[PDB]
RNA sequence: AAGCUCGUAUCAGUUUUAUGAGGUAAAGCGAAUGAUUAGAGGUUCCGGGGUCGAAAUGACCUUGACCUAUUCUCAAACUUUAAAUAUGUAAGAAGUCCUUGUUACUUAAUUGAACGUGGACAUUUGAAUGAAGAGCUUUUAGUGGGCCAUUUUUGGUAAGC
RNA sequence: GAGAACAGAAAUCUCCAGUAGAACAAAAGGGUAAAAGCCCCCUUGAUUUUGAUUUUCAGUGUGAAUACAAACCAUGAAAGU
RNA sequence: GGUUGCGGCCAUAUCUACCAGAAAGCACCGUUUCCCGUCCGAUCAACUGUAGUUAAGCUGGUAAGAGCCUGACCGAGUAGUGUAGUGGGUGACCAUACGCGAAACUCAGGUGCUGCAAUCU
């Protein structure tokens, strides 16, 4: 028949990276967690307790709360129509911070800047982010740059 | 150069090779108690042979290590019997040597019939100071290569002391 | 090596290093893990080690934390700072090991305010004893023996360190089936022998059993000794009086130095060779041509 | 379909403008087999919004007509003319959001030329008529409205 | 019994190749693949001339014994039995199924029944080297050879000097000048890479920049 | 269907930027595993044959195995690398910053954790586009045989299978 | 790989190389090298209380698992487990 | 700069063959009364720091070295792919349009960075 278990199919999800077997670095542990991190979740194969799910390797959410080996984090999944929150007991090796914040962090320290330093000279800031814009117009020379005219080639084989 | 990289004996380890185990057992044990004065090693079959009556785990001989002052002892009292002449092969290509010879009886002990005659398997490992590191727990690293007991590097040593000799191509 | 040993192309490629304080045979990680390792709901409170180790005779004792930067040494002495208070002879065994954690005990303690309160036993028959919390206000210092690869051995002077740590004042959580005098068959403490290993009482002994069945061995090792003439029974005082000297100061007197770190820098560039530029390194090849190769 | 949404080109020929960055250029990009397109005239978006410009007041599609609707609506952008308008828009503005939102989407007529290939749905280049024929878009436009 | 060729041409299905899985299948009909002077040397026959295919389809493990028969055949009697390399290069490892025949079309998973190769479009499936004194006999093999194959197959001059990597003058050079050395039945050549030392041992007859 | 609480409001089968996850396609095989053609060079006190031999831990042929550097060809249940489409999260007022209270948790320690009091900076307040709005509740129908097309794809020689 | 009486392809003793090519009941795939493997040592946490969480999911049950709380314990010098 | 105790990243750190290393530190190294462990004080425990040694460990340098790390309009805008057509072709398959875009190869450059504490011509 067929069969479903907790870690079926994750064949190469649970695996270890190229030449990268052995005991976790000692720094992922002195790593510290707060009640509100932001939080990526990747199962190392080698810890066997207090792994995720498949469904959340890859997934992204907020550390709930804080234990001795362990950080709880709530996951937005999606059943049926709706969204749920789902809660994960992670261990601290099936867990890094986030830098998907640090753009943002580093945004608004950035902003503050911009903002007092020019409030304190003449308001004018403008501090929105804006995409990207078409180019201005140039002029190319061509001095040292003459143009060297192509055409296609004929068809040859070599094989 | 040449100052401490001398050339000592590890140790020297004998060893009786018993088709069985029991009465007969016991009897190369006592042997080589006697022979050594440090009480023995007992080593069971690897798997079972059927075609030299062995079961797995049978207790099928002994052996025993010694090393320093009474190990060339030993080495000398044996050495005695094979005449102070070897062969080229008997030694490793990484510098250590042994040789057979039956009859314990052949280089001291009596005969008691209660005990009966065996023979030894007589190994002898060399090796240089600083053998330490590569056995010692902390840092155990390995010993370089100009430094490495070898084959010609032993001859030699032998050649020399004991001077005896090596016979053969 | 031998030909059919040597080392594969696809061999070297395919392998992966341990890290690096472990092909050194340094560190045991799998202690290291659980040693440096703070419960995750204590946050950045730092959890500390009493390492101790042994030189080829000259005893070490950092206290230290651990940063993902790298480990962060509040305090640090060694068994050669035992000069000072009154020893220079056997800095390997097990009571200049005493002093030494007793020096690391009273030292940090000190540095870090409870010098005062917290004094641990002055007194010394070495019962079995840790330094206990007081009736209200701070807690102890509380720090752990990072034995490192040292074999736990039942009286291994490495746990000498820790009696004289715990009786200088630090909380540094023991049992005592490791100290000398530990009956095998009874789970129970003679005292009497700890007490004595922690003055030198073997040693005495052992200066005591020579200085009449043999005056030849006696003179070459503990030759240093009649040097000053210091015969055994007064060897006791000799560490008593270190005690002593060095719970009454602790507070570290570096070296004094003579020449500056910049005047080592340079009589060090001295016997530091140098690598080569590629297109030294070209000539080289280059030269090698013309010569290996054209017929001589 | 969602982009078609957002674009606001719910219906057939029917057109808007819109402002060039990646994020657009993007969306443009994702929808070429169904719209055409390209730059658009000084003469054309005159035209455009004079004789089809509407502008969307609590829903309800207003015709223009009369210089009072707009100022009342993007007055406060400037903006207080229908020619205030036409340059907020030719010229990209500080607020072409405002203005460009503004205007309800124009409804063209089909092609009164007719739409010079001989099957609409390939590219321009193609010699179809969806995805970007740049200046081209003019002679189109102006012959649908 | 065997199955009209016209059942598996396409390739319909993911790699089915002898396996632990697999197992239970037969014997290749087509197991040499080097006829001629194969032992010959590189220098031995500059000219190469390939039968390369135009169409994504299976080659018959029958078909290819068949046709390498048909064209070592003819080059040789013609030619003579040592005057050319022919290489097949091609090798059936793909496992075709059956349904042999109560029971009615469930389980329909096959049994073994014959080896194909896939072959896509522009592969090489025959190389043959001579000296270019030989061409016509031999494009005038794999002309007849291309008659025992389905699809549409076209021969092609190589530029290169015979099986090796190198077109008609950069070989030329590389061995008027230095850096070719020979070897079993092909070549090596003078690596810039790595121990100065073996580099000179081994092609000693470089290192003078001359001839 | 009934509505209900609210309203510039929060909304999105879309983009953008920032930051993760992934082993398919390709690709690779003088990289691991596993297949596979061909020579060449080495190695046996030693797999077997033969010449000289009284034998040899003897020499010489011989064919095999292995080792060396090469060589043609492959994988749904191999893989170092590794796309495209798809996919998790983040782009502020529920924000950032200073001061300094609460506790029985927690620290060597008013240390730290969490919740706070008092203060500081408004709409270029933190991308785009769109929004005939947004959120919420209750109750009940029909349905629970499906079929087709492009692309991915399993079985079958195939099928309007 | 190289060495030692009988000892032979295969018994036992030694050294060198050895990224795991082994072993971890079982099917297979993950995972593991001062260990997760091999030897030794001491033990009963395979225990008591009742919640939460993850998978299958209706976000019912069951099975299986996970991280805490409250106890009583095992082991270790200890951190710990 | 060296070196040591403790480290973080875990080969730019590993492998192979050579060579060079003051000063200190490591180290090899001596002893067996004691705690301790062994078939064997080799390992482990203990004692001296004395009797001895740079030989090895350790550090660094060399090599058209192996491996590895990095870069490139090297290959290659190729293989693959998202989107489109009443495009070609009997098919098998293949061109074209708007986008995204590999690996191999090939060439060059590189061979540990560094945190705390103590020490050293
Ligand atoms: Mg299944
Ligand atoms: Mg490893
Ligand atoms: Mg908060
Ligand atoms: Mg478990
Ligand atoms: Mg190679
Ligand atoms: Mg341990
Ligand atoms: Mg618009
Ligand atoms: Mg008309
Ligand atoms: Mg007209
Ligand atoms: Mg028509
Ligand atoms: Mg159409
Ligand atoms: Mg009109
Ligand atoms: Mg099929
Ligand atoms: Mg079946
Ligand atoms: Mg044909
Ligand atoms: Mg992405
Ligand atoms: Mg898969
Ligand atoms: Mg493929
Ligand atoms: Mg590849
Ligand atoms: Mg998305
Ligand atoms: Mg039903
Ligand atoms: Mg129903
Ligand atoms: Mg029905
Ligand atoms: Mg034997
Ligand atoms: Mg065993
Ligand atoms: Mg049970
Ligand atoms: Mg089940
Ligand atoms: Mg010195
Ligand atoms: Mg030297
Ligand atoms: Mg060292
Ligand atoms: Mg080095
Ligand atoms: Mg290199």
């Amino acid at each position: 028949g067929k069969s479903h278990g907790y870690r079926s199919r994750t064949r190469y999800m649970f695996q270890r990276d190229f030449r990268k077997h052995g005991a976790v670095h000692l720094s992922t542990y002195l790593k510290v967690y707060k009640v509100g991190d932001i939080v990526d979740i990747k199962a190392n194969g080698s810890i066997q307790k207090g792994m995720p799910h498949k469904f959340y390797q890859g997934k992204t959410g907020v550390v709930y709360n804080v234990t001795k080996s362990s950080v709880g984090v709530i996951i937005n999944k999606m059943v049926g129509n709706r969204y749920l929150e789902k809660r994960l007991n992670l261990r601290v090796e099936h867990i890094k911070h986030s830098k998907c914040r640090q753009e943002f962090l580093e945004r608004v320290k950035a902003n503050a800047a911009k903002r007092a330093e020019a409030k304190a000279q003449g308001v004018a800031v403008q501090l929105k982010r804006q995409p990207a814009q078409p180019r201005e117009s140039r002029i190319v020379s061509t001095e040292g740059n003459v143009p060297q005219t192509l055409a296609p080639v004929p068809y040859e084989t070599f094989i | 150069q040449n100052p401490m990289r001398d050339l000592k004996i590890e140790k020297l380890v004998l060893n009786i090779s018993v088709g069985e185990s029991g009465d007969r057992l016991t009897r190369a044990s006592k042997v080589l108690e006697q022979l050594s004065g440090q009480t023995p090693v007992q080593s069971k079959a690897r798997y079972t042979v059927r075609t030299f009556g062995i079961r797995r785990n049978e207790k099928i001989a002994v052996h025993v290590t010694v090393r320093g002052p009474k190990a060339e002892e030993i080495l000398e009292r044996g050495l005695k019997v094979k005449e102070y002449q070897l062969r080229d092969r008997n030694f490793s290509a990484t510098g250590n040597f042994g040789f057979g010879i039956d009859e314990h009886i052949d280089l001291g002990i009596k005969y008691d019939p209660s005990i009966g005659i065996f023979g030894m398997d007589f190994y002898v490992v060399m090796n240089r100071p600083g053998a330490r590191v590569t056995r010692r727990k902390r840092c155990k690293g390995t010993v370089g290569n100009s430094h490495k007991t070898t084959k010609e590097d032993t001859v030699s040593w032998f050649k020399q002391k004991y001077d005896a000799d090596v016979l053969d191509k | 090596a031998f030909q059919k040993d040597a080392k594969s192309s696809a061999y070297s490629s395919r392998f992966q290093t341990p890290f690096r304080r472990r092909r050194e045979g340094k560190t045991d990680y799998y202690q290291r893990k659980r040693l440096v390792t703070q419960h995750k709901a204590k946050y950045n409170t730092p959890k500390y080690r009493l390492v101790v180790r042994f030189t080829n005779k000259d005893i070490i004792c950092q206290i230290i934390s651990s940063t993902i930067t790298g480990d962060v040494v509040l305090a640090a002495a060694y068994s050669h700072e035992l000069p000072r208070y009154g020893i220079t002879h056997g800095l390997t065994n097990w009571a200049a090991a005493y002093a030494t954690g007793l020096l690391i005990a009273r030292r940090t303690l000190q540095k870090l305010g409870l010098d005062e309160t917290y004094k641990g036993v002055e007194e010394v028959e070495g019962e079995y004893e840790l330094t206990e919390a007081v009736e209200d206000g701070p807690r102890p210092f509380k720090v752990f023996l990072d034995i490192g690869l040292q074999r736990t051995t039942t009286g291994a002077r490495v746990f000498g360190a820790l009696k004289g740590a715990s009786d200088g004042g630090l909380y540094v959580p023991h049992s005592e089936n490791r100290f000398p005098g530990w009956d095998f068959e009874t789970e129970e403490i003679d005292p009497e022998l700890l007490r004595s290993y922690i003055f030198g009482g073997h040693v005495s002994q052992y200066m005591e059993e020579l200085a009449d069945d043999d005056e030849e061995r006696f003179s070459e090792l503990f030759k240093g000794y009649l040097a000053d003439d210091i015969d055994a029974d007064s060897l006791e005082d000799i560490y008593t009086s270190a005690h002593e000297a060095i719970r009454a100061d602790p507070a570290f007197k570096p070296t004094e130095k003579k020449f500056t770190k910049e005047q080592y820098a340079a009589e060090s560039k001295k016997y530091r060779q140098t690598k080569l530029s590629k297109e030294e390194r070209a000539a080289r090849v280059a030269a090698k041509i013309a010569a290996l190769a054209g017929q001589q | 379909r969602k982009v078609l949404q957002l674009l606001r080109l719910t219906r057939i020929n029917s057109g808007t403008f819109v402002k060039v960055t990646k994020a657009t250029l993007e969306l443009l990009k994702l929808i070429e087999p169904y719209v055409a397109y390209g730059y658009p005239s000084y003469s054309t978006i005159r035209q455009l919004v004079y004789k089809r410009g509407f502008g969307k007041i609590n829903k309800q599609r207003v015709p223009l007509s009369d210089n009072a609707i707009i100022e009342a609506n993007l007055g406060k952008y400037g903006i207080l003319s229908i020619d205030d308008l036409i340059h907020e828009i030719i010229t990209v503005g500080p607020h072409f959001k405002q203005a460009n939102n503004f205007l309800w989407p124009f409804k063209l007529s089909n092609p009164s030329g007719g739409w010079g290939v001989p099957r609409k749905f390939k590219h321009f280049i193609q010699g179809g008529s969806f995805g970007n024929r740049e200046e081209f878009i003019n002679k189109l436009v102006k012959s649908m409205n | 019994a065997r199955r009209p060729a016209r059942c598996y041409r396409y390739q319909k299905n993911k790699p089915y190749p002898k396996s632990r899985y697999n197992r239970a299948v037969p014997d290749s009909k087509i197991r040499i693949y080097d006829l001629g002077k194969k032992k010959a040397t590189v220098d031995e026959f500059p000219l190469c001339v390939h039968l390369v295919s135009n169409e994504l389809e299976q080659l018959s493990s029958e078909a290819l014994e068949a046709a390498r028969i048909c064209a070592n055949k003819y080059m040789t009697t013609v030619s003579g039995r040592d005057a050319f390399h022919l290489r097949v290069r091609v090798h059936p490892f793909h496992v075709l199924r059956i349904n042999k025949m109560q029971q009615g079309m469930r389980g329909a998973w096959g049994k073994p029944h014959g080896l194909a190769a896939r072959v896509d479009i522009g592969q090489i499936i025959f190389s043959v080297r001579t000296k270019d004194s030989n061409k016509d006999v031999v494009v005038e093999g794999l002309r007849r050879a291309r008659y025992k194959f389905p699809g549409q197959q076209k021969i092609i001059l190589s530029k290169k000097w015979g099986f090796t990597n190198l077109d008609r003058p950069e070989y030329l050079k590389k061995r008027e000048a230095g850096e070719v050395k020979d070897d079993g039945a092909f070549v090596k050549f003078l690596s810039k890479k790595g121990s100065l030392e073996n580099n000179i041992r081994e092609f000693p007859e470089y290192f003078a920049a001359q001839a």
